[PDB]
Parts: structure tokens; C-alpha cells; sequence
């Protein structure tokens, strides 16, 4: 399914994922399109923060969702 | 004492950095 991330600038980018796709595999996805190091990239959904080892399926994140990324040093 | 100008940043913007946080503002030039 495809989910949309809004960034820093309010660039949003969309995503093509699977329910079973980790936050890791997200931030990974993220920087391959964006070339952000998953270590610098907080998803939150919601208002939570999302936890690399969850699925967007635990998270009830469905097509057409919304993420923020927030980008944090260390 | 505004919030940052970036999706769900919750630190406080500065006027030099446009309303974004010295943090935003470092990984805007980044990115
Ligand atoms: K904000
Ligand atoms: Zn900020």
C-alpha cells in the first residue's frame, strides 16, 4: 500500500509499504529517497512515536495514513 | 515564544532560524 510522510520543510513524500513492514524498514525506505540515516529519523503517528522494532500494521497505520518525521541529532 | 515551525517539532522557534528550531533549522540546511 502507498502512506504519505510529511517532513521538516512540509515536503510530503509518499511510501509504497506493507502492513508487515517494520518502522525500521520505513526509516530505511526513508532514506533511500531522502538520504536521512534511520538513526536521525523520528516517526510519530497520532502523536505517539513510533518504535523501530513495531509494524505500521501494530500501529493501525492503513493506506493513505500520515506520518511526521521529525529529525533529531544523535 | 512560538512552537517550531516543523510537523509535530515541539521545540520553540527562533526569529533567526525562520520560525524553525536551531535543531530543524541545522538538518533543513542538511537536507
Ligand atoms: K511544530
Ligand atoms: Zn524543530
Amino acid at each position: 500500500m502507498q502512506i504519505f510522510v510529511k517532513t521538516l520543510t512540509g515536503k510530503t513524500i509518499t511510501l509504497e509499504v506493507e502492513p508487515s513492514d517494520t518502522i525500521e524498514n520505513v526509516k530505511a525506505k526513508i532514506q533511500d529517497k531522502e538520504g536521512i540515516p534511520p538513526d536521525q529519523q523520528r516517526l510519530i503517528f497520532a502523536g505517539k512515536q513510533l518504535e523501530d522494532g513495531r509494524t505500521l500494521s501494530d500501529y493501525n497505520i492503513q493506506k493513505e495514513s500520515t506520518l511526521h518525521l521529525v529529525l533529531r541529532l544523535r | 515564544k512560538q512552537r517550531c515551525r516543523a510537523p509535530a517539532c515541539d521545540h520553540f522557534g527562533n526569529a533567526k532560524c525562520n520560525g524553525y528550531c536551531n535543531e530543524c533549522f541545522q538538518f533543513k540546511q542538511m537536507y
